[PDB]
């Protein structure tokens, strides 16, 4: 049922972009138990700031100290600059832009494919990001709703990509008629 | 449907990963090659799994007293010259 | 640090560090009471923590770390595949 | 018979004197009432003249030294916690996932979704291809490859085959490691107490433990002292065996605070239904005692030091 | 062919012995049954070894 397919894809793209951005921006990625601003208390650590709670001075928090064998250096660098989560956000943005431009400058039916490629790539970037984040954390604990927002963004993004590709296939099918 | 170079590479890769095949040789020569590659794969993958198990099992099991120190003469041990430690050893009556 | 050594086994003998005074000292009687009072108050434990723990510079399932490499190879491959397809 | 009786034997031997072994009717080691200024048990006996020496498991402390002369400790110890050793664990439903960590399973699922989507995209996106791999069939191919099972369709394109190859390698490493780690498995404190009010803990009525908690100022011990002084019924007991039975007869709902030596002895004696947990709150030692002005005080110190150097006390302990 | 009772018994036995397939379910319901049987087989065979 074309037409509702476009609305579903547009809504999905916006949702995935928003979820991934919120996940990167927010800092509830890991409920660890460590030192707040420089006694060990819980903390809602995130991608940038290890933030404190249930403490003498809960709510006062700082910037995680990423740095204290080139392999460890490279991984620490890639995890310090969340290049992968950030790249996921940029890709989702460009995908949405292409989907939107699919109304203007129509008849190209070649840009919506670009949208699908962007969404799929965003998902792959998101998974690499999760792997590096978990791997670096290994240098009790738990994961917060930011982590799961990132994961949900991955799933929605992949679905929106599959829909985009399906639409591109349908367009070329109609054209071949 | 026949073994060209690309299909040949796909058959071999798949046989190494034990991941089944969409097509298999039908001639005597093709079957000889296939059988030998199958044997090589069985021995090599079984060995990968067996040695990984050995790596993990051994680490999960890891000389630690005075008698073991006295027995080992290669290792040298000493104390402060003037201290309760030297006096304790000098006045001791335990064998080690 | 440098944390270049380790302890092996347990304690061969048990003893204790003890303040000392000459025979007949006027300080001997009060130092005992001072030690007992500090032990009860917990002051010695605070000093111990400050000078030992505060100077700190030092089977089970498998973890994403033991296999992360295979995940990296997988994603890299997915990327190469998409590139080859788009090139064609 | 026992350790203290032997110890008194060698102490009398070195000193040369004689001894007559006597028990206290009150069955208490000793303490003082802050109001009556009265001494109970062994300390009351020695101070009030009923005896002259205590070769016993008496604990040293500031208050008792003010009235009597102790020796150098003949064995070291510390307060500790005794609980009803919990029962062993049963494997558990959903234990078939234990060989791999939660994160590995989660990322396996995410990768399954990704591999499937990429195979669907590459297989059917170019109009020049229009490959039986739709999104449903792509997902089936990937699941079946992970479980090392039948294929029934195999990618024919170059790009589809790249995706398939990497998924195959990934599957081999992950499944091999699940099986290997299965083998591995198949072939091999106070704060938590203070936080839990459901679990009940108590101490001997008249002893260094109760006094140490009463005179304490630390947060955890202060909370414990308030709880004990308010925990009805009285968690305090009159004898060590009383606490032993209470822990052994409370289904793990009672804890006993006592010296580490007794825990070591009990856990090493059947029925072996209790355990020592965590570490020692305070460190002290058992010390022979004598009343002020006894002639035995000076030589008993030397006897204890000589036994320690000779290694006799270690042999008696063993 | 499609899964009659005889062919279905064969599909299951072959899956347990990890010895590949000649057919596989094509419908959603069939694929759910097949999936759980595949998982069951993996856990049980791995545990035997």
């Amino acid at each position: 049922d074309r037409g509702v397919q476009m609305l579903l894809t547009t809504v999905g793209a916006f949702a995935a972009f928003s979820l991934m951005t919120i996940a990167v921006g927010t800092d509830y990625w890991l409920y660890s138990r460590g030192v707040c601003k420089t006694e060990e208390v819980m903390t809602h650590s995130g991608l940038w700031r290890t933030c404190c709670l249930e403490g003498n001075f809960k709510g006062l928090c700082k910037q995680i100290d990423h740095f204290p064998d080139t392999a460890e250096y490279f991984l620490r660098a890639v995890r310090a600059s969340s290049i992968f989560p950030i790249l996921s956000v940029i890709l989702l943005f460009m995908g949405g832009l292409c989907i939107a431009a699919s109304e203007f400058y129509k008849t190209r039916h070649n840009i919506i494919l670009s949208a699908g490629i962007f969404f799929v790539s965003a998902g792959l970037s998101n998974i690499i990001g999760i792997i590096v984040y978990i791997s670096a954390n290994a240098g009790s604990y738990s994961y917060g709703w930011s982590f799961y927002f990132g994961a949900l963004s991955f799933i929605i993004a992949e679905m929106v990509g599959v829909l985009a590709v399906h639409m591109f296939i349908d367009r070329h099918k109609q054209l071949r008629a | 449907n026949e073994f060209g170079i690309f299909n040949s590479l796909w058959f071999s890769l798949g046989a190494f990963m034990r991941q089944g095949c969409d097509i298999s040789p039908r001639s005597l020569s093709g079957r000889i090659v296939g059988g030998v590659w199958w044997f090589f794969t069985l021995i090599i993958i079984s060995s990968y799994t067996a040695n990984l198990a050995a790596f993990l099992t051994v680490e999960r099991m890891v000389i630690e007293s005075a008698e073991d120190l006295s027995k080992q003469t290669e290792i040298a041990y000493g104390t402060l010259d003037s201290g309760s430690t030297k006096e304790f050893f000098r006045r001791s009556k335990i064998a080690v | 640090k440098p944390c270049d050594t380790m302890k092996v086994g347990g304690n061969l003998d048990s003893k204790g560090y003890g303040i000392a005074t000459p025979k007949g000292s006027s300080l001997g009687t009060p130092v005992n009471l001072a030690v007992l009072k500090l032990s009860e108050q917990g002051v010695l434990d605070k000093l111990k923590n400050k000078w030992w723990y505060d100077k700190g510079e030092c089977t089970s399932a498998l973890s994403l770390s033991n296999v992360a490499g295979v995940f990296y190879i997988l994603v890299g491959g997915l990327g190469l595949a998409m590139l080859v397809a788009l090139i064609e | 018979e026992g350790y203290c009786v032997d110890l008194a034997a060698e102490i009398a031997k070195h000193c040369g004197f004689k001894y007559k072994l006597t028990i206290v009717g009150d069955g208490k080691y000793g303490a003082r009432d802050a109001d009556t200024k009265i001494w109970n048990g062994m300390v009351g006996e020695l101070v009030y003249g009923k005896a002259d020496i205590a070769i016993a498991p008496l604990t040293i402390t500031l208050v008792r030294e003010e009235v009597i002369d102790f020796s150098k400790p003949f064995m070291s110890l510390g307060i500790s916690i005794m609980i009803k050793k919990p029962q062993k664990s049963k494997p558990g439903v959903f234990s078939f996932l234990d060989p791999l960590a939660y994160e590995i399973w989660m990322c396996i699922v995410f990768a399954y979704i990704g591999v499937s989507v990429v195979l669907f995209l590459v297989s059917r996106f170019s109009p020049y291809e229009w490959n039986e791999f739709g999104i449903f069939n792509s997902l089936w191919f990937s699941l079946g490859a992970f479980m090392r099972q039948g294929c029934d369709i195999s990618p024919r394109s170059l790009s589809g085959r790249i995706v398939g190859g990497v998924w195959w390698f990934f599957t081999l490493i992950i499944i091999s490691s699940y099986t290997a780690n299965l083998a591995a498995f198949l072939t091999v404190s106070a704060e938590d107490l203070s936080k839990q009010t459901e679990i009940a803990y108590g101490t001997l009525d008249s002893g260094s433990t109760k006094e140490f908690f009463r005179r304490s100022k630390i947060a955890v011990f202060d909370k414990m002292w308030t709880y004990m002084r308010s925990a009805e019924p009285s968690v305090f007991v009159r004898t060590t065996a009383e606490g032993v039975a209470r822990v052994r007869k409370s289904k793990g709902k009672y804890a006993y605070l006592l010296e580490s030596t007794m825990n070591e002895y009990i856990e090493q004696r059947k029925p072996c239904d209790t355990m020592k947990v965590g570490g020692n709150l305070d460190s002290k030692g058992y010390g022979i005692a004598t009343p002020k002005g006894s002639s035995l005080g000076t030589p008993v110190n030397l006897a204890v030091l000589k036994l320690s150097e000779q290694g006799v006390l270690d042999k008696l302990k063993n």
